[PDB]
């Protein structure tokens, strides 16, 4: 939990899911524009796995 | 020569250009028939010149004493007038004899006539016009240089005398700080000596023309220290003039120099340029629109810390959050609003995609509409840096440079902090560093810099900021893809 909570957030954003899967999404794509449709693909291919 | 003129008669006459002919003619003619008497002495001596003749000049009821050689000028710096057929309100005269006011004239008639091509037309004739002018003056007239102009001075005021033999005391107590003191007292004494004085040398010294100060001062008084090959201060000093000589050791040392010039003129050449190229290729694009409010919150417009005099010179024409209302533009003039932080719409926060809005760029709008605005704002930044880089290798002067393109190039500033500190860091760097830039110009270079992390161009009329991340210049350019 702490190293998911780098010192730069806004603890408003915390509560926000989409900021969450923004995140996830970066990781993939180092663009920030399309991070949200990454992450939300990258649930998709996570739920499959099993 | 009539003692009475009539301006707004003369300029809506259809014989305007036949009077000023005759006037300008007249003029030169008293030069060419009469000699320039020289007293070198404060009681200055007596000239019959007409342009030194007072006339008294009508302007819509109310007569101003002005002489005849401000009333030549006013007329050909009126054409404006003639051609439009408009009288000359009071508000527009100005002083004639102060050469520094006529541009700000010329930026009243720009503003007066619409910044049209038309009053654009008028202002380069006008230019012409007193250029010639300023030929026959000066070939009639007259202007030379003579070191018995010194000697002559030197004659009657003993101060000259002694400051043109001036020799720096031979103490061992003294310093670089104390020689350079010596140096700007006796200089600064010197013309005052040539202004308050008959000398042929005066109209160059109130005019401004051809004088350099150092340089003046070292042919009439005094050199001084000099630096050596590396920047070092060399412990001797030359305390002779060019005019009375030099010795053996400070020949030598004025060689260092000027050897020292060939060479970091060698090192000069290092002309690198990338930025220009990748500052060019983001700002191209953007474009103006015709929309005079994009919509925005307050708390989206930008906030800017006027710390400085130099601050608010920055944002003129431009819109500010006055504390009893809301969107009056700030008067650079009032020293008010030093000292407070102001919201004011940026180009950066404007919420249309195809372009800034009228009230977020500023009141250039209408004045820079004609050409690219982002291409103004790369030259505006490049031309001071690329040569303030230069002449600082000539001389932490050269620190703000480097900071600048760091803050802009580079990531260090960028990732971890917020436009609104990202906007005040960089008027904080062109205002060490000596860039005059208004900050509309380098909004617009950061807000395409500003990549938006949650993609909508339009929500910025949402009070709750966007979501964005500000990107490197050649980054962003990559971010495209
Ligand atoms: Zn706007």
């Amino acid at each position: 939990l702490l190293n998911c909570f780098n010192t730069r957030i806004k603890i408003d954003k915390i509560y926000e899911k989409d900021y969450w899967v923004k995140k996830l999404g970066g990781y993939f794509t180092t663009n920030n524009s399309n991070k949200q449709e990454k992450g939300e693909g990258i649930i998709l291919s996570f739920e499959r796995i099993l | 020569m009539e003692k009475t003129y009539n301006l707004n008669d003369i300029l809506l006459s259809n014989e305007y250009e036949k009077i000023k002919e005759d006037i300008k003619e007249e003029i030169i003619n008293d030069m060419a028939s009469k000699k320039v008497k020289y007293s070198n002495t404060s009681e200055f001596a007596k000239n019959d010149f007409l342009k030194d003749e007072f006339i008294d000049l009508v302007v819509d009821g109310e007569t101003y004493e002005i002489t005849y050689g401000n009333l030549i000028t006013l007329l050909i710096v009126a054409r404006p007038f003639n051609h439009f057929k408009v009288p000359m309100t009071e508000d527009l005269l100005f002083d004639l004899s102060d050469l520094k006011e006529y541009q700000n004239y010329y930026t009243t008639l720009l503003e007066h006539f619409g910044y049209s091509n038309e009053i654009k037309s008028i202002i380069k004739d006008v230019i012409s016009e007193l250029a010639i002018f300023s030929g026959d003056i000066n070939v009639t007239f007259g202007n030379t240089v003579s070191i018995k102009s010194l000697i002559d001075l030197g004659n009657k005021v003993k101060r000259f005398r002694e400051l043109l033999h001036y020799r720096l005391p031979n103490d061992e107590a003294l310093e670089f700080n104390d020689i350079e003191a010596i140096i700007k007292k006796n200089l600064d004494e010197i013309m005052k000596i040539l202004s308050e004085t008959d000398n042929m040398l005066r109209y160059y010294i109130d005019s401004g023309a051809g004088i350099n100060s150092k340089q003046f001062g070292q042919v009439l008084s005094l050199v001084g220290s000099k630096p050596d090959l590396f920047g070092k201060i060399i412990p001797y000093p030359i305390n002779t003039s060019f005019l009375r000589g030099l010795d053996v050791r400070s020949f030598y040392i004025n060689a260092l120099g000027a050897r020292k010039a060939l060479i970091t003129n060698y090192q000069q050449v290092r002309n690198s340029g990338y930025l220009t190229r990748k500052i060019s290729m983001l700002l191209m694009d953007t474009k103006l629109i015709d929309l005079d409010d994009c919509g925005s919150h307050e708390n989206n417009y930008l906030s800017i810390n006027v710390e400085n005099k130099d601050v608010l010179k920055r944002f003129s024409k431009r819109s500010y959050l006055n504390n009893n209302g809301e969107l009056v533009e700030i008067d650079i003039n009032d020293e008010s609003l030093i000292g407070q932080v102001i919201k004011i719409p940026s180009p950066t926060t404007c919420a249309s995609n195809e372009g800034v809005c009228r009230k977020c760029y500023g009141k250039l709008f209408d004045i820079n509409k004609d050409l690219n605005i982002g291409m103004i704002a790369v030259l505006l930044l490049t031309d001071p840096l690329t040569q303030r880089l230069l002449s600082a290798k000539h001389l932490e002067l050269s620190k703000p440079l480097r900071e600048i393109k760091d803050l802009i190039e580079t990531n260090k500033y960028i990732k971890d902090h917020n436009v609104n500190e990202v906007v005040n860091y960089f008027i904080y760097l062109l205002n060490e560093s000596g860039i005059n830039i208004q900050s509309v110009h380098s909004e617009l270079i950061i807000r395409e810099m500003m990549k938006l992390d949650d993609s909508d161009r339009t929500q910025f009329k949402n009070d709750k900021m966007p979501d964005y991340e500000i990107f490197r210049i050649t980054d962003a350019n990559l971010k495209g893809d």
